């Protein structure tokens, strides 16, 4: 039950964020107006940590600085942050190998890939895991899966068709399909290797990725043994099914309450929206986590920090949130959009269903629809943006532009159109 | 609009009992009572007048004779013999032949039935959802290998895949367009269809447009997949058959059922051993031989002993009887255990009073008074 | 037999898809359309020809396809008197009469 | 022949006169009775959507169907044991579900029709005309009235709206739909749900089927909402000779709240649903159902958990009952929308003696 170490895969899913992640590390980017790492840390604490470990890689100095800044740094914390520093660029097998080389591995150690923030109480889960362990020697690792709104629709990267058990809760098949977006390989398989032993076959698909694992003493040794598992989902579960290490059990925890991990950009937006609303049991910003935070709760699902001002006569839809150091002008038509920290507003702006990051000037006469504006990137006069316009680092949107739907703009100070220098591409400008 | 179909024929698929041309299958004396008694009872419960009976090429009078013999119904049954079938298929060939005479929705029941489950509630359910087809499923025994395809989905209760396995394919074969919709399917490895069918008017014109009929199970309900493209016009809710789960035992005989049924029977059931006078109020009753009983008798979960006479209006609610008892004129009972020699009656509504040995009941009131032996 | 290529294919649902079919066509020396025709003859499937990986409707198993392939290799092509490899397509009245290039003998295949 | 017996749960102490109990599961009835009516009654009994508007229409339709099917006897005339049959049907209906004001009106109309064409006419001549007449009546007194109401509603909004809503009534839903679509205004809809039979959820579903900006709440959750919001609406079932609102469940509290927060409510009325019967209390005559209406816990309707509660007769020394139809305050709702566009509830019986 007690004494459990935390190991979290950081600096791993870079470039999966299609424009971002190159100069500053993946996790250091400001999520919901305040750093992503903190939420994850809090979650870990809630679960039950005794020492914090992250597998940092991309530019370690900044990570070190962050650690220095952080609250877990000085004596008062039950757990300190001392990140594992390794050679540059390596996969999850390689990461595991590195960890093994380093040495600090325990019995019931915790392994979470990427960054996650959800509500479900973990103590019960832990207890269940322990019980399972107490049953037989062959039990391995824990899966986290949650139910969704009947039919799948906003799921293409990970629409896993889980064939599952009710009596023992154990996986039978795993498949990722591009069927809702590109109808080319519509395929479902039922393997016969565990067919005439289970009998209670349940065919399901409507479940969401969390990538949170409680790992026993078997896992790192297994990793060390088999160099074919460079990944952890598509190869691993299949291998387990196939009985590479013969006759072993895996758990599939099924919860009625909502649980999703961080993956893409629309998904990120959805997560943010959820956080803003009361979709997960207690999660709030107004409670204040990181030192200098001065957040306060308001009615009509509205979040306001201190040093926050919005002016009179703004007839609005529903749900708005503002960061600190913000001055908002007069006469605006707004529906379900979010404005970040130290963002300035002149006059006359229409906004619908949006999220805005750190220090982004919403210029005079501008429309933001389902589109993001990132750190130091600013909007000037007469910009007409549409649904899903992704903006990265230092995109200085200056004078007169019209960008179409689903357009992606490059970040780091290359592969995709529209660049960092003055005005985004409508009339060719750059180097 | 209201009509019932009764199917009755001959069996040859079974291993044993059947050899001569004189004895078919309609008049089987396995254990005193005939096979069709249950069916008759069901019909009585249903209450119907215009019921059509069907027969194949062989035996034209013997079945009629059987129907006549022993006999309550006293209605008007009608039987027809169209001669085109040569035993290859059960009633599809008959259905194809007779179509404009059908008034509306119809209830189909074959001769091979043993029932213990509630009756008209299937019919009512059918009426309710207002769909094309309905069938039921029954579990396998717990007392002393893979069998056949059965899948369920409910939130409402419906059927997705029904195609049987005799020439069984190694992998489980279905459709993914029938999986993308309904994303919480379950494969069952216990179920068995027991020849219960309920159908509607709309499927009477499609048989003449396109003949597809196979064995009344291979194709009778199979067109349900309405996905991808579709290249057939609909006749004027999606065209889907339904499946409903049950608990109590109501099995079928087709491959391996002849010895187990007898065991199930004799050990429980509706008991008859002596002369009876018989619509009646009180479900599930246990009656003994040598006695003489009258009408309007009320029994609520009660087992009698050797010789127990009931005369002129009685209401019994949880009472057990032991050797030799007399009952005459007006008895109402609530929670009693009775011993030897008892003459209970004298008009009373007694609750929580036990009767001991050698006593005649007087018309008097006594609260918490245990019926003691002698004063 | 060594000439049979190892098929690495799992039971892909909804529509029967084969990527190793081209290799089979190549090594055993036969037109891809013939295989499609054979498939059609076997089972009521509807699909269009795609030029290497085929798109044919039907959720069918990996072992039954294997069996079919084996059958094709055996009693559909080859010869009883000689176990020869190279067999080529020639048409002599309307139905197919396959010929072997090692010697020169005619055989009638329809069932 | 037919027998009642066996009643579920405790009978409490108060409200002990109204017929509400018995024949839920079918077990032996009368012989030559047409079963469509029975089926309809059963449907009505196990219904969770119906509210004021459609039931009567459905009944009318059923009657029409019956008439179309009706066979005139080979010896006797069109009405001899027909009346007896009708009486039996009525009794069955009563046993199943109480006959409301609308139902009474329908019965009256039927009687009038009977009086009009009395024992003299053959088969396919009388009923041919009667059916058509009925159809015409249906076309006239109902659909057109509804249309009129809709049109009244259309004009009733001038400049800007923010609304809180409640009710199963179809007319309100229709109005909302109209607001959403063929008016293109700056409409806002906040939904209130009720526990016994679900209406709010249905309303929400309907809104979704259009794609509207929708807030959602319940009976108790009211106070925090009003922290800009103006309009409030309700839907009534029937109004008596007295002028008091003899309608369904959670309306009155909402109305009171609205009054307190200083912007009143408007309810919609029908130019047929008025009764000779006189009542001013809950005890006289009320819609009463089995206590199974308050069993389900959290989120949805079909879940069933074995956690805290799951017994009624076993719950010794306990008196569990609930009300469906309420008698709302007279002075509280301001506007009423009938066939004559607009007017106060000071009308009461200004259509009753009009006949």
């Amino acid at each position: 039950e007690d004494r459990l170490q935390a190991v979290v895969l950081t600096d791993s899913y870079e470039t999966r964020f299609m424009p971002l992640t190159a100069v500053k590390p993946r996790c250091l980017l400001p999520l919901a107006n305040v750093p992503l790492i903190e939420y994850t840390l809090e979650f870990l604490a809630k679960a039950g940590v005794h020492e914090v470990f992250l597998i940092c890689s991309s530019h370690a100095n900044q990570i070190n600085d962050y650690i220095e800044n952080s609250k877990w740094n000085l004596p008062w914390s039950p757990f300190k942050i001392t990140t594992i520093m390794s050679p540059e660029a390596r996969c999850t097998g390689d990461v595991m190998r590195d960890l093994d080389n380093r040495g600090i591995i325990t019995g019931d150690f915790i392994l979470v890939s990427g960054d996650v923030l959800t509500n479900i109480d973990f103590s019960k889960m832990l207890e269940f895991h322990k019980k399972m362990h107490l049953q037989d020697k062959d039990h391995i690792s824990t899966m986290c899966l949650s139910k969704a709104s009947t039919y799948p629709k906003t799921r293409t990267i990970e629409p896993a068709a889980f064939v599952l058990d009710k009596s023992t809760s154990r996986c039978i098949y795993y498949q990722d399909l591009p069927l809702p977006s590109s109808r080319e390989k519509t395929s479902i398989q039922i393997d016969p290797e565990l067919l005439d032993n289970v009998d209670e076959f349940v065919i399901r698909n409507d479940l969401i990725d969390c990538r949170i694992d409680i790992c026993t003493s078997h896992v790192p040794l297994i990793f060390q043994e088999n160099f074919d598992y460079q990944s952890l989902r598509t190869d691993f579960v299949k291998g387990v099914i196939s009985s590479d290490i013969l006759g072993k059990h895996i758990y599939a925890y099924l919860t009625d309450e909502y649980a999703v991990r961080v993956e893409s950009w629309q998904t990120y937006d959805t997560i943010s929206q959820d956080f803003l609303g009361r979709w997960c049991y207690p999660l709030v910003l107004d409670s204040n986590i990181q030192d200098d935070q001065t957040y306060s709760y308001e009615s009509r699902h509205i979040y306001k920090e201190k040093d926050v001002v919005l002016a009179q006569s703004c007839k609005i839809g529903k749900c708005t949130a503002i960061g600190s150091g913000t001055k908002i002008g007069e006469g605006t038509k707004i529906e379900n959009s979010v404005i970040g920290r130290n963002c300035q507003i002149g006059e006359n702006i229409r906004i619908k269903n949006s999220f805005i990051w750190d220090d982004c000037i919403i210029g005079n006469n501008s429309i933001i629809d389902h589109s993001l504006i990132a750190s130091n990137a600013t909007l000037g006069s007469n910009v007409r943006l549409n649904d899903g316009c992704i903006i990265g680092f230092n995109v200085k949107i200056d004078d007169n532009m019209d960008l179409d739907r689903n357009t992606k703009i490059s970040a780091s100070p290359q592969d995709l159109d529209d660049q960092t220098l003055a005005v985004s591409i409508v009339g060719d400008k750059g180097v | 609009s209201i009509q019932a179909f009764v199917f009755c024929g001959k069996g040859s698929n079974l291993a044993p009992m059947q050899h001569s041309t004189r004895l078919p299958k309609a008049l089987l004396p396995i254990g005193n009572r005939p096979m069709i008694e249950y069916v008759l009872d069901w019909c009585d419960q249903a209450d119907f007048k215009e019921i059509s009976v069907v027969a194949p090429v062989d035996e034209i009078e013997l079945i009629e004779s059987g129907l006549t013999s022993f006999l309550n119904s006293n209605h008007s049954h009608h039987l027809q013999d169209p001669k085109k079938i040569n035993f290859i298929s059960t009633g599809e060939s008959l259905q194809k032949e007779l179509l404009p005479r059908i008034n509306g929705d119809f209830v189909i029941l074959p001769c091979d039935f043993v029932t213990d489950i509630p009756p008209q509630v299937l019919v009512d359910q059918f009426r309710n959802r207002d769909d094309n087809n309905l069938a039921m499923t029954i579990y396998y025994k717990n007392s002393l290998k893979q069998q056949q395809f059965f899948t369920v989905y409910s939130e409402i209760l419906l059927d997705v895949y029904s195609q049987r396995d005799v020439t069984k394919t190694k992998y489980l074969q279905i459709r993914s367009h029938l999986l993308w919709n309904y994303p919480n399917l379950t494969v069952s490895t216990k179920l068995l269809n027991s020849f219960i069918y309920f159908c509607s008017f709309e499927l009477c014109q499609l048989l003449k447009l396109g003949p597809q009929s196979m064995s009344r199970q291979a194709s009778f309900k199979d067109p349900f997949t309405g996905n991808q493209q579709q290249q057939n016009p609909p006749t004027t809710i999606f065209i889907l058959p339904n499946e409903t789960l049950f608990i109590r035992a109501n099995n079928l005989n087709a491959y391996m059922d002849a010895n187990r049924f007898v065991l199930k029977i004799k050990s429980q059931t509706m008991f008859t051993k002596n002369i009876q006078i018989q619509a009646a109020i009180g479900a599930d009753a246990i009656v003994d031989p040598k006695c003489q009983i009258s009408a309007h008798s009320n029994v609520k979960m009660s087992v009698l002993g050797t010789q127990a006479n009931i005369g002129s209006r009685c209401r019994v609610a949880g009472s057990l009887l032991f050797p030799g008892v007399h009952l005459g004129d007006e008895v109402i009972l609530e929670n009693c255990i009775i011993g030897p020699m008892a003459k209970i009656g004298s008009k009373c509504k007694l609750s929580n009073c036990y009767i001991e040995g050698h006593y005649v009941v007087e018309p008097k009131n006594n609260f918490k008074g245990e019926t003691l032996a002698n004063v | 037999k060594f000439r049979i290529p190892p098929p690495v294919c799992l039971r892909d649902g909804k529509k029967t898809i084969f990527s190793n079919i081209q290799d089979i066509a190549e090594k055993l020396h036969r037109s891809p359309e013939h295989l499609i025709q054979y498939l059609f003859a076997e089972l009521g499937t509807s699909g269009s020809v795609d030029g290497k990986r085929l798109v044919i409707k039907g959720k069918f198993q990996s072992k039954q396809m294997e069996n079919v392939l084996r059958r094709y290799i055996l009693e559909y092509v080859t010869c009883k008197t000689c176990k020869s490899i190279n067999t080529e397509l020639k048409r002599e009245n309307r139905l197919f009469f396959m010929v072997c290039k090692s010697c020169g003998s005619t055989r009638s295949v329809s069932s | 022949p037919g027998i009642s017996s066996v009643i579920p749960t405790v009978l409490e102490q108060s409200f002990d006169n109204s017929s509400l109990i018995s024949v839920k599961e079918l077990l032996l009835n009368k012989d030559l009775i047409h079963p469509s009516i029975l089926l309809l009654t059963s449907h009505l009994a196990h219904y969770k959507i119906v509210g004021s508007i459609p039931r009567c229409i459905a009944m009318l339709e059923v009657f029409q169907i019956v008439i179309k099917d009706y066979q005139t006897p080979k010896g006797t005339t069109l009405s001899r044991n027909l009346t007896s049959y009708l009486s039996h049907q009525i009794d069955l209906l009563k046993k199943a579900r109480p006959l409301s004001v609308t139902m009474g009106n329908a019965i009256r109309w039927l009687k009038q029709e009977i009086s009009l064409i009395d024992p003299s006419t053959p088969d396919k001549a009388a009923k041919k005309d009667l059916c058509e007449k009925i159809g015409q009546f249906a076309k006239e007194k109902i659909e057109l009235a509804d249309q009129l109401i809709i049109d009244n509603a259309s004009t009733q909004i001038e400049e800007s709206t923010t609304i809180v809503t409640y009710g199963s009534s179809k007319v309100l839903t229709e109005l909302l739909l109209h607001n959403a679509i063929s008016l293109k205004k700056n409409i806002k809809v906040i939904v209130v749900d009720s526990r016994p039979l679900f209406e709010g959820r249905k309303m929400a579903e309907t809104l979704r089927n259009a794609g509207v900006n929708v807030m959602y709440a319940l009976i108790t959750s009211l106070d925090t909402i009003f922290n800009d919001v103006d309009y409030v609406f309700l839907g009534a079932h029937s109004i008596l000779s007295n002028g008091f609102l003899y309608s369904r469940a959670g309306t009155a509290m909402l109305a009171m709240s609205a009054k307190r927060r200083n912007i009143p409510v408007l309810v919609c009325c029908e130019s047929l649903k008025f009764s000779q019967r006189v009542q001013l209390d809950s005890v006289t005559f009320n819609e009463l159902a089995d206590p199974n209406d308050l069993v389900n816990i959290d989120y949805e309707n079909p879940v069933e958990r074995r956690g805290n509660k799951g017994a009624l007769l076993n719950q010794f020394i306990k008196e569990r009952k609930f009300e469906k139809k309420k008698l709302a305050m007279e002075n509280k709702p301001k506007g009423n929308k009938i066939g004559g566009k607009k007017g106060s509830e000071g009308e009461s019986k200004d259509a009753s003696n009009e006949e």
